[PDB]
C-alpha cells in the first residue's frame, strides 16, 4: 500500500523556520502531485504541491513566499520549508498525494506548535 | 456517491493494456493461478494501480531519447521520469510473453520507425529507465505498441499474454479468484501479428476513467453485477466485482456470452455471496 | 435521466484529443481566418448523443478498416462487419483531419509487420462516403490502420496544414457546423501535438473522456448553457468561467485561454441563460 | 436530425399478416441498432437488428412469427408479422440506438387485431 509519513513538527518560536518531510514509500505509480495542508481547530487547508516528474510547484496565497515545498526523487521524500513562522500557523501539518485530481493518500500528520516564547 | 458503472455496451468499449476495441469476454486457461497486470488497474472506488493511466491516449506507450544504444526514458509528456521502486512509466506496456513491435514517431520530424522490443534481456530495465534501443538512431520519440510476435526468449517459447514483462534486472498487486467456484473475468481484444493473439484485461478503459472520476466508496466486500441485454433489459449473467478492480464469475460460460451487454451494478453483497452459474 | 450534469473530475492533461489518440497538450482558440468549425469525430451533445462519426471509445478514433485489392481499399465498419454507405460521411471512427495528408499505420490479424499508408484525401479516388479510398501501393488484404502522422497536404501544392478544416469525403450529411455563438464569446479547444514534419496542434472539441462520461450519463440539458468553471485541484481556485452548449461545445470571453495551465478540471456550477455574460478569462 | 417514420399499420384479421416499416433519415453515423416496441400496459420489446451486419435479437413473445430485415439502399427497418393474434393489438414504435439506450423514436402507428 501507498504509505506516507511525516516527521520534523514540534514547538517554534514565532518568525522561526522548521522544515518538515513526507517519506513516500509502495508508490507504483511513477508521477503524481505531492501536497502539504494543515488543519487547525478551521477546515482542512492546501498549502502547497509539487509535481513528481518536472517540480512544478503550486502555493496557497496564506503561505506564498514563506514556505517553500522541494522533492528528492533518490530518497523519494517530500519537504516543506517553512520561513516566518506566524502564530496562527499551528496546526497539525499532513502530507498527501494525488495521482489525479484528488488526494487519495495521507499520511498521519506532524504537529507544529508556534509559540510567542 | 452510490457505485455505478458506465451504461454502456462492451463491444464499444477498449482493452486497458492496448488501444484496441473489445471483442469478447474470455477466463484464463487453467494454468493461469493468477494475473498481475500493471496497465487497467483501478480500483472500485477510484485509485489507479501499477502504471495504469486514466485515458487510452496513454496506454502502451513509451517515450524517451535513443543515443543508438539505449533509450532513456522520460514520462509520456516528456518531464521527466524518475526511477523509483515501481515498474515503469505510466502507459509502460505491460504485455509479458512476447516481442513488442512498437510504432516510433517524433514531433517535428516526418516518418515512423518500427521498434522490435525483446522484453527479456538485461538492457530491458524500464524500472530503471532505460532500454536497448535496437537500432533506433539517436533522437527524442514516442512510440506505441503496433502489433506482437513471439518472445525471442526463452528460444522457441510461444505468445502468452497472461504475463507481465521483467520491468527489472514494487507492483500493482496479484488477482486471485476469490473462492466459491468462481474464476477471474477478463476483457479479450485482438492484437495484431503474425497469430491469432487475444489480449486479456481485467477492466475497459472506460470503466477506468469512469471510476477514477466518481470515486464511489466501497461499501461492501463485492459488488453484484448483472450482465444486461439493452434490448430486453434480460439479466445474461450475475458477476461480482471486487475491491482491488476485477470481475469474477461461476461458469456454467462468459466466453459465449454477446458482447453488446452491459454491466449493471445491482447491490453490495458479501465476499461468500454464491452466483448462478453462467 | 437518473442525474444533473456533470463533467469528469480529471485533470485535462490526463485525458486524449477525440480526433486522434493523441494525449491534451493544451487549450486553444482558433485563428482569425477560422469562423466555424465541422469536425466529424469529438461531437458529442451534452445529453450523451453521439454525432458524425464519433465513437465512444478512443479505441476506435481516427482509424480505418478493409480490404484492399491492390486498387482501392473497400471499407468496412472497424469490427470488420460491412460498412453501407449512408448519407453520412464515413464509417464511425474514420479521420477527420482535413488540410494535411495522412500517413495511417497499416497492421493485420494474422499476418506479422507494418505498413505506412500515405493518404492524400483531395483527389477523386478518396471517396469514404461511397466506402472506398485509394489503396495508393497497399498490397491487397485485410487491414485496420490508425493515424500516425501528419504532413502537408500533396494539393494545393505548397499548402500548409490546416486542421481547423474537415475532409473531402463525398465525390454529405455532416455533422453540424458549431458557431461562436456571440457575446464576445470564442469557441474553446482541446489542443494536441500531432508528429510530423512541423510544429502541428490538433484542436477537438471534447477531450474523449468527456463523450464516454456524457454519453453514460445523459443529464438532461435543462438550461441553454451549462456554466463551467476551469478550477486548480489544489486550492479549489477559479482559473476561469466557461459555457458549454448543448450541442457539445465550450466558449469563453479571452481578455487568454490559451495561457491557463492545462491541469486543471472543468467543474458545472449551473444551468444559464444564452445572455449569461462571461467575465474575461 | 435523426428522422424515424413508421408506416403500414392498421386494421387487420386474426391469422393474417401486417408487415410494418420505419424509414430513417437525417443519420450521420454509420452503424446502429434499430428496434421495434409496442405498447397496449408497459411497452414491450419486439425485435432488434445491427445495421452492419443484419444480426437479430427477438423477445420470445413473437420468435418464429414476426421477423425483422432492413434495406439499407432505402434505409428502411421492416417488421414482418405473420400469424396475427388478437394480443398483437398495440401502438408500435421503431426506434435506433447507437449505443445501448433508444434515444430515437417514431412517431407510432396503431395495429388492431380482429376476430
Ligand atoms: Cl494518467
Ligand atoms: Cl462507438
Ligand atoms: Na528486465
Ligand atoms: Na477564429
Ligand atoms: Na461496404
Ligand atoms: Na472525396
Amino acid at each position: 500500500q501507498v504509505q506516507l509519513q511525516e516527521s520534523g513538527g514540534g514547538l517554534v518560536q514565532a518568525g522561526g523556520s522548521l522544515r518538515l518531510s513526507c517519506a513516500v514509500s509502495g508508490r507504483t505509480f511513477s508521477n503524481y502531485y505531492s501536497g502539504w495542508f494543515r488543519q487547525a481547530p478551521k477546515e482542512r487547508e492546501f498549502l502547497a504541491s509539487i509535481r513528481w516528474s518536472d517540480s512544478t510547484t503550486n502555493y496557497a496565497d496564506s503561505v506564498k513566499g514563506r514556505f517553500t515545498i522541494s522533492r528528492d526523487t533518490a530518497k523519494n521524500t517530500v519537504y516543506l520549508q517553512m520561513n516566518s513562522l506566524k502564530l496562527e500557523d499551528t496546526a497539525v501539518y499532513h502530507c498527501a498525494a494525488r495521482r489525479l485530481a484528488t488526494y487519495d493518500y495521507w499520511g498521519q500528520g506532524t504537529q507544529v506548535t508556534v509559540s510567542s516564547g | 456517491r452510490p457505485f455505478t458503472l458506465p451504461n454502456l455496451p462492451l463491444s464499444s468499449l477498449s482493452n486497458s493494456r492496448a488501444p484496441l476495441p473489445i471483442s469478447s469476454i474470455g477466463i484464463s486457461p487453467d494454468n493461469v493461478q493468477s494475473v498481475q497486470f500493471q496497465n487497467g488497474r483501478c480500483t472500485l472506488d477510484g485509485r489507479l494501480v501499477g502504471t495504469t493511466p486514466v485515458s487510452l491516449s496513454h496506454v502502451a506507450k513509451i517515450r524517451g531519447t535513443s543515443n543508438g544504444t539505449v533509450i532513456n526514458l522520460t514520462e509520456l509528456d516528456g518531464t521527466p521520469f524518475h526511477p523509483f521502486e515501481g515498474p515503469a512509466p505510466i502507459g509502460f506496456p505491460d504485455l509479458g510473453g512476447c516481442d513488442w513491435h512498437i510504432n516510433m514517431t517524433q514531433f517535428g520530424h516526418s516518418s515512423q520507425t518500427q521498434y522490435d522490443v525483446d522484453t527479456t534481456p538485461d538492457t530491458f530495465v524500464p524500472h530503471l529507465g532505460s532500454i536497448q534501443a535496437n537500432g533506433i538512431g539517436s533522437g527524442n520519440y514516442v512510440g506505441v505498441l503496433s502489433w506482437i510476435s513471439p518472445p525471442s526468449h526463452p528460444s522457441g517459447s510461444q505468445v502468452d499474454l497472461w504475463k507481465i514483462p521483467n520491468y527489472g534486472s514494487h507492483l500493482a498487486p496479484s488477482v486471485y479468484p476469490p473462492g466459491f467456484g468462481e474464476v477471474l473475468v477478463f476483457f479479450m481484444s485482438k492484437m495484431p501479428g503474425p497469430g491469432a493473439y487475444n489480449l486479456p484485461c481485467l477492466l475497459p478503459q472506460e470503466y477506468i476513467s469512469h471510476l477514477a472520476s466518481e470515486q464511489a466508496p466501497t461499501v461492501g466486500e463485492a459488488a453484484l453485477l448483472h450482465y444486461v441485454d439493452p434490448d430486453t433489459g434480460r439479466n445474461l449473467g450475475e458477476f461480482k466485482a471486487y475491491p482491488d478492480g476485477f470481475l469474477t464469475c461461476v461458469p456454467n460460460g462468459p466466453q459465449q456470452l454477446p458482447i453488446n451487454g452491459v454491466f449493471v451494478f445491482v447491490s453490495w453483497v458479501s465476499r461468500f455471496y454464491q452466483l448462478k452459474p453462467v
